[PDB]
RNA sequence: GGCUGGACUCGUACUUCGGUACUGGAGAAACAGCC
């Protein structure tokens, strides 16, 4: 059933656009909340953004708006960092809210991105 | 816009002691708080949802209470695997206050 | 205005719960509407909760 | 978890008074099943 696996994590110079992908498998639901959460190494969890799968509805934090673009493909969900900076260097998890009640039940293992 | 202030940053306890973590919401989130546990090297996992309700596959020693904007995670009997960082999450993606995480807590058992 | 984007999300939630097939036994469609009412009840709780955030108190 | 609907007991309306249609009518958020 429910499983999420993300990829794309690299090391890139600043200003180098970067696409992370979450492949989502085993979901019986039409729509659900697909969230992107960020953690800098040694530091805490930071909610990047979220999308509602079936619709075109994307939402972001005040600090992330316009620097990140979440897109939805039939099996895929992409997080695009359009202008990374060295403070964007972190691990990125995708999380899933199946109940649409706001809590993250299912996480991916995460990916690691470095910016230098 | 939403800001979760997680009051205790670090708490150490001898086994069998009660730890009380508190989150303060910058706005009324009602039932929209959820508590998460993360251990080094691995993604987090659900502990509490809708602020009082224990998640599946979780030991029952975890408690939580909404009171207004003050929310509490209370662990009574502590154990060793309780060494981990804990976060509170609050809000909803489509709410005018977008979902926000607390600063985090570190729990190490002596 | 993100209240608008929220409302479009809501409409997309109410439309994810399509009406039942009108053709069928009288109590077959009683059960169809019975299960449809639960889903519409969750959607109503969620959407009312969201809409309160932009209007509310 | 996802889907399905069956015997009844009633409540309305109109009945050539035996019957019918009705779930923004009720028992039924029951009950019984299928994947």
């Amino acid at each position: 059933q429910e499983q999420l696996v993300e990829s794309g994590g690299r090391l890139v110079t600043p200003g180098t656009a970067l696409t992370l992908t979450c492949k989502v498998s085993g979901f019986s639901l039409s729509g659900f909340w697909l969230n992107w959460v960020r953690q800098a190494p040694g530091k805490g969890l930071e909610w990047v953004g979220a999308i509602y799968r079936g619709s075109g509805s994307e939402w972001y934090a005040s600090w992330a708006k316009g620097r990140f673009t979440i897109s939805d493909t039939s099996t895929t969900v992409t997080l695009k960092l359009t202008s990374p900076t060295t403070e964007d260097t972190a691990t990125y998890f995708c999380a899933a809210d199946t109940t649409d009640n706001g809590y993250f039940t299912i996480w991916g293992p995460g990916t690691l991105v470095t910016v230098s | 816009e939403l800001v979760m202030t997680q009051t205790p940053s670090s708490v150490s306890e001898p086994v069998g002691g009660t730890v009380t973590i508190k989150c303060q919401a910058s706005q009324s989130i009602s039932s929209w708080l959820s508590w998460y546990q993360q251990k080094p090297g691995q993604p987090p996992k659900l502990l509490i949802y809708d602020a009082s309700n224990l998640a599946s596959g979780v030991p029952s020693r975890f408690m939580g209470s909404g009171s207004g904007t003050e929310y509490t995670l209370t662990i009574s009997g502590v154990q060793r695997e309780d060494a981990a960082t804990y976060y509170c999450l609050g809000g909803y993606p489509a709410a005018s206050y977008r979902t926000a995480f607390g600063g985090g807590t570190e729990l190490e058992i002596i | 205005e993100d209240l608008l984007k929220a409302v479009r999300l809501i409409k997309f939630l109410y439309q994810s719960n399509p009406p039942p097939n009108p053709e069928g036994t009288r109590q077959a469609r009683r059960n169809r509407r019975r299960r449809w009412r639960e889903r519409q009840r969750q959607i109503h709780s969620i959407s009312e909760r969201i809409l309160s955030t932009y209007l509310g108190r």
